[PDB]
RNA sequence: AUAGACAGCAGGACGGUGGCCAUGGAAGUCGGAAUCCGCUAAGGAGUGUGUAACAACUCACCUGCCGAAUCAACUAGCCCU
């Protein structure tokens, strides 16, 4: 019953803000069932993976406000696929870790990249191309012995601006995707506090 | 041979269309009811066939 | 071959049924009444719906034929072989008759029989199927297509009674907890508070 | 039922000015001045402020089809004020399997000649609707640009040249040929 | 040069082709060969068909069994086999223990796969009703009994 | 359905498992019956496209943006075919 499903998630996720006080708050997007399930599997018996709607997000902190009022600013701020995670035990360890949890997947199309990734020059062994492209841009690749090399070294992507199309499907085919899907810090909540 | 977004363009006129099954009208893809009074706005509606 | 439904269509003459006076009638193209799980218990299949005449019209057996195996066949498809269980309540028992007019006149014009006709009242139930409840949107399809083998208005009525019996199905399993209904094959024995008390004494014991 | 009102408010930009003469709408723009006239349609239109222009389209009483033209009159002011200011620039591109078609535009882009369209001997003179400039792309081949104020005029323009290069008593699903939108845009990006 | 394959084979019984031919056959070994070293590998399973994973290399490579969620079905149910022809609706069933149970638990444990046993008990009570098994009885009212 | 619907714009749509029988092939998707479970926001013993089988896409289901009603079936008046 979708009823009873509510009210049953409506009561885990008030007793969990009241079992653990800190708490880890991440975007989960673009990730998937995978991501979230793996994620648990590696912190089975020391955190718990969350979410829900932002709506009921809300309605919990609205219906808890009144024993913790320390929760009134987070009403207008949680936005987006959050990725409630919850510790209790340490800080800075959890914290790195945390960081540390990626998980290699395939090129992103649409996800920003804030720096620039240098391709090394080495054969792949690929089958004919159009030269068009690379003439048009401005990027020189000699076809020799058989495979292709770049002569100059030229920044193939622009740092802090949205990912083109053409890089995604470049970076696709060579299979080497320095940025890859996972779960992002964003915000954390211990005892009223924000941290970096 | 035509490239494929020109492939694809000439085919949105073309190919990717609805018909009736009462009076073979070509209607848009989306369609649920004919808009030929002559079929009563069946909605016995068939995809446009493919050469595929 | 037949003549078109349309000149039979209306209960025009008198009941005149095979008998000793009307011989040689053609045997009527359905026979099959029951089908699918006849056998299943009445607790099976508590869910039945009803095709309704809305019409005083004649239905000819070939017509009541039709609509038995196009209802058969889908519901084959969406319930299983044996999902549920289809029985046709009407029997053509009325005689069409036809004056063979071969290249004399009207001089003894009374024909020979035909075939034969189901005479349907309004409101009389056609066919009705039993299945399990999550099967009543097909019940009501399968019934959907057997209605256009027919002339006239049909209506399809989901019946509140339980499967095949003349009881409520609301009240159906109350009655069989204090025995006033005994499971008695595809149907039930309703058990009359009266006669012998050995008999009330067995059902007790 | 017959619904009290119904009503439904259009904004306009600080550079566009519209003026009622009764149903008919003048927008004034940087791009120069367009009038529809709405006459055949039993609404009221108000324009409502001072600091901020605001116009609005009410309808009283009206049944079911007389209620559908009001957000059909806003849609079409709307269009208006996109073409007063940023304009309207519809891409066509000609699609050809063999015989590549020739398209030279004259008379200012007034006239569109297609040759060539299937190996054809005859010449598709298509006259362009008046307000409607009809050009070749230079950045890439195959490409004919139609600006124009009027989204009806500029559209009507382009689909008049597409049905121009129709393929008649051969199968369509093939012999994909002819001069196809391929964009709708402004002159002008915000 | 490293190679992963990961293919599913009938395992005791051998069948006449298979998704396998047109890529082993290539790299040098044949398929007959293949499915028969896989198919004395396996043994003792006989019907149900056995995945099995294997790694190429340079010169030589390994391979290696792993069985179904529940594959200790002749052993644990004495029934006579059907012949190679199979036979028309088989529908096979009978009663099952504990003891191999929480067993091929306690080695999935060792495989580390989906959870611990609290949840993974009901995932092979559900699959046994799935089959036709029950351990000494129907499921649900073994559910029951242990919650 | 204001604990956020419907529309639209976007992501997930998982493990057992390629559930059982059958079939040369049948891995959710030729056929007949079963139609169950850790894992969450959800993911089915699958609404379709697709493969020899795969794979792949996609649907229900659910989440992000959004901010008031909306969806399905049936019925009978006039009108239309
Ligand atoms: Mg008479
Ligand atoms: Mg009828
Ligand atoms: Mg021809
Ligand atoms: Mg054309
Ligand atoms: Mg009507
Ligand atoms: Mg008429
Ligand atoms: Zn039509």
């Amino acid at each position: 019953d979708r009823a009873t499903w509510k009210s049953n998630y409506f009561l885990k996720i008030i007793q969990l803000l009241d079992d653990y006080p800190k708490c880890f708050i991440v975007g989960a997007d673009n990730v998937g069932s995978k991501q979230m399930q793996q994620i648990r599997m590696s912190l089975r018996g020391k955190a718990v993976v969350l979410m829900g709607k932002n709506t009921m997000m809300r309605k919990a902190i609205r219906g808890h406000l009144e024993n913790n009022p320390a929760l009134e600013k987070l009403l207008p701020h949680i936005r987006g696929n959050v990725g409630f995670v919850f510790t209790k035990e340490d800080l800075t360890e959890i914290r790195d870790m945390l960081l540390a949890n990626k998980v290699p997947a395939a090129a992103r199309a649409g996800a920003i990249a804030p720096c620039e990734v240098t391709v090394p020059a080495q054969n792949t062994g690929l089958g004919p191309e159009k030269t068009s492209f690379f003439q048009a841009l401005g990027i020189t690749t000699k076809i020799s012995r058989g495979t292709i090399e770049i002569l100059s070294d030229v920044q193939l992507i622009k740092t802090g601006d949205k990912v083109g199309a053409s890089e995604a499907t470049l970076l696709n085919m060579l299979n080497i995707s320095p940025f890859s899907f996972g779960l992002v810090i964003q915000q954390v909540f211990d005892n009223g506090s924000i941290y970096n | 041979i035509i490239e494929p977004s020109l492939r694809q363009l000439a085919q949105k006129y073309n190919c990717d269309k609805m018909i009736c099954r009462k009076c073979y009208a070509r209607l848009h893809p989306r369609a649920v009811n004919c808009r030929k009074k002559k079929c009563g706005h069946t909605n016995n509606l068939r995809p446009k066939k493919k050469v595929k | 071959g037949r003549r078109p439904a349309r000149c039979y269509r209306y209960c025009k003459n008198k009941p005149y049924p095979k008998s000793r006076f009307c011989r040689g009638v053609p045997d009527a193209k359905i026979r099959i009444f029951d089908l699918g799980r006849k056998k299943a218990k009445v607790d099976e299949f508590p869910l039945c719906g009803h095709m309704v005449s809305d019409e005083y019209e004649q239905l000819s057996s070939e017509a009541l034929e039709a609509a038995r195996i196009c209802a058969n066949k889908y519901m084959v498809k969406s319930c299983g072989k044996d999902g549920f269980h289809i029985r046709v309540r009407l029997h053509p028992f009325h005689v069409i008759r036809i004056n063979k007019m071969l290249s004399t006149g009207m001089r003894g014009a009374f024909g020979k029989p035909q075939g034969t006709v189901a005479r349907v009242h309004i409101g009389q139930v056609i066919m009705s199927i039993r299945t399990k409840l999550q099967n009543k949107e097909h019940v009501i399809e399968a019934l959907r297509r057997a209605k256009f083998k027919f002339p006239g208005r049909q209506k399809i009525h989901i019946s509140k009674k339980w499967g095949f019996t003349k009881f409520n199905a609301d009240e159906f399993e109350d009655m069989v907890a204090e025995k006033r209904l005994i499971p008695d094959g595809c149907g039930v024995k309703y058990i009359p508070s009266r006669g012998p008390l050995d008999k009330w004494r067995a059902l007790h014991s | 039922m017959k619904t009290i009102l119904s009503n439904q408010t259009v904004d306009i930009p600080e550079n566009v000015d519209i003026t009622l003469k009764g149903r008919t709408v003048i927008v004034k723009g940087p791009r120069g001045t367009l009038r529809r006239d709405f006459n055949h349609i039993n609404v009221e239109l108000s324009l409502l402020g001072k600091k901020k222009k605001r116009l609005r389209v009410d309808k009283w009483w009206g049944n079911r089809k007389e209620l559908a033209t009001v957000r059909t009159i806003c849609s079409h002011v709307q269009n208006m004020i996109k073409g007063v200011t940023l304009g309207f620039r519809y891409k066509m591109r000609s699609v050809y399997a063999h015989f590549p078609i020739n398209v030279v535009i004259q008379e200012n882009g007034s006239l569109v000649e297609i040759r060539n369209f299937l190996g054809e001997k005859y010449i598709r003179r298509v006259r362009m609707r008046p307000g409607v400039a009809c050009s070749v792309s230079q950045a890439q081949k195959d490409e004919l640009i139609l600006e124009g104020n009027d989204i009806e005029l500029v559209s009507n323009s382009a689909a008049l040249i597409q049905q121009a290069t129709t393929v008649k008593n051969k199968d369509i699903r093939k012999f994909l040929d002819g001069i196809y939108v391929s964009e709708k845009g402004t002159v002008q990006q915000a | 040069e490293i190679k992963v394959v990961y293919l599913r084979c009938t395992g005791g019984e051998v069948g006449a082709t298979s998704a396998l031919a047109p890529k082993i056959g290539p790299l040098g070994l044949s398929p007959k060969k293949v499915g028969d070293d896989i198919a004395k590998a396996t043994g003792d399973w006989k019907g149900l068909r056995i995945t099995v994973k294997l790694t190429i290399q340079n010169r030589q490579a390994q391979i290696e069994v792993v069985p179904s969620a529940s594959a200790l079905i002749i052993k644990a149910l004495k029934e006579p086999p059907r012949d190679r022809k199979k036979q028309k609706n088989i529908k096979h069933s009978g009663n099952i223990t504990f003891d191999e149970i929480v067993n091929i638990a306690r080695q999935m444990r060792h495989r580390s796969l989906a959870r611990e046993l609290s949840g993974t008990i009901k995932e092979i009570l559900g699959t046994a009703q799935s089959v036709g098994c029950n351990v000494d009885g129907r499921h649900p009212h073994d559910i029951i009994d242990d919650i």
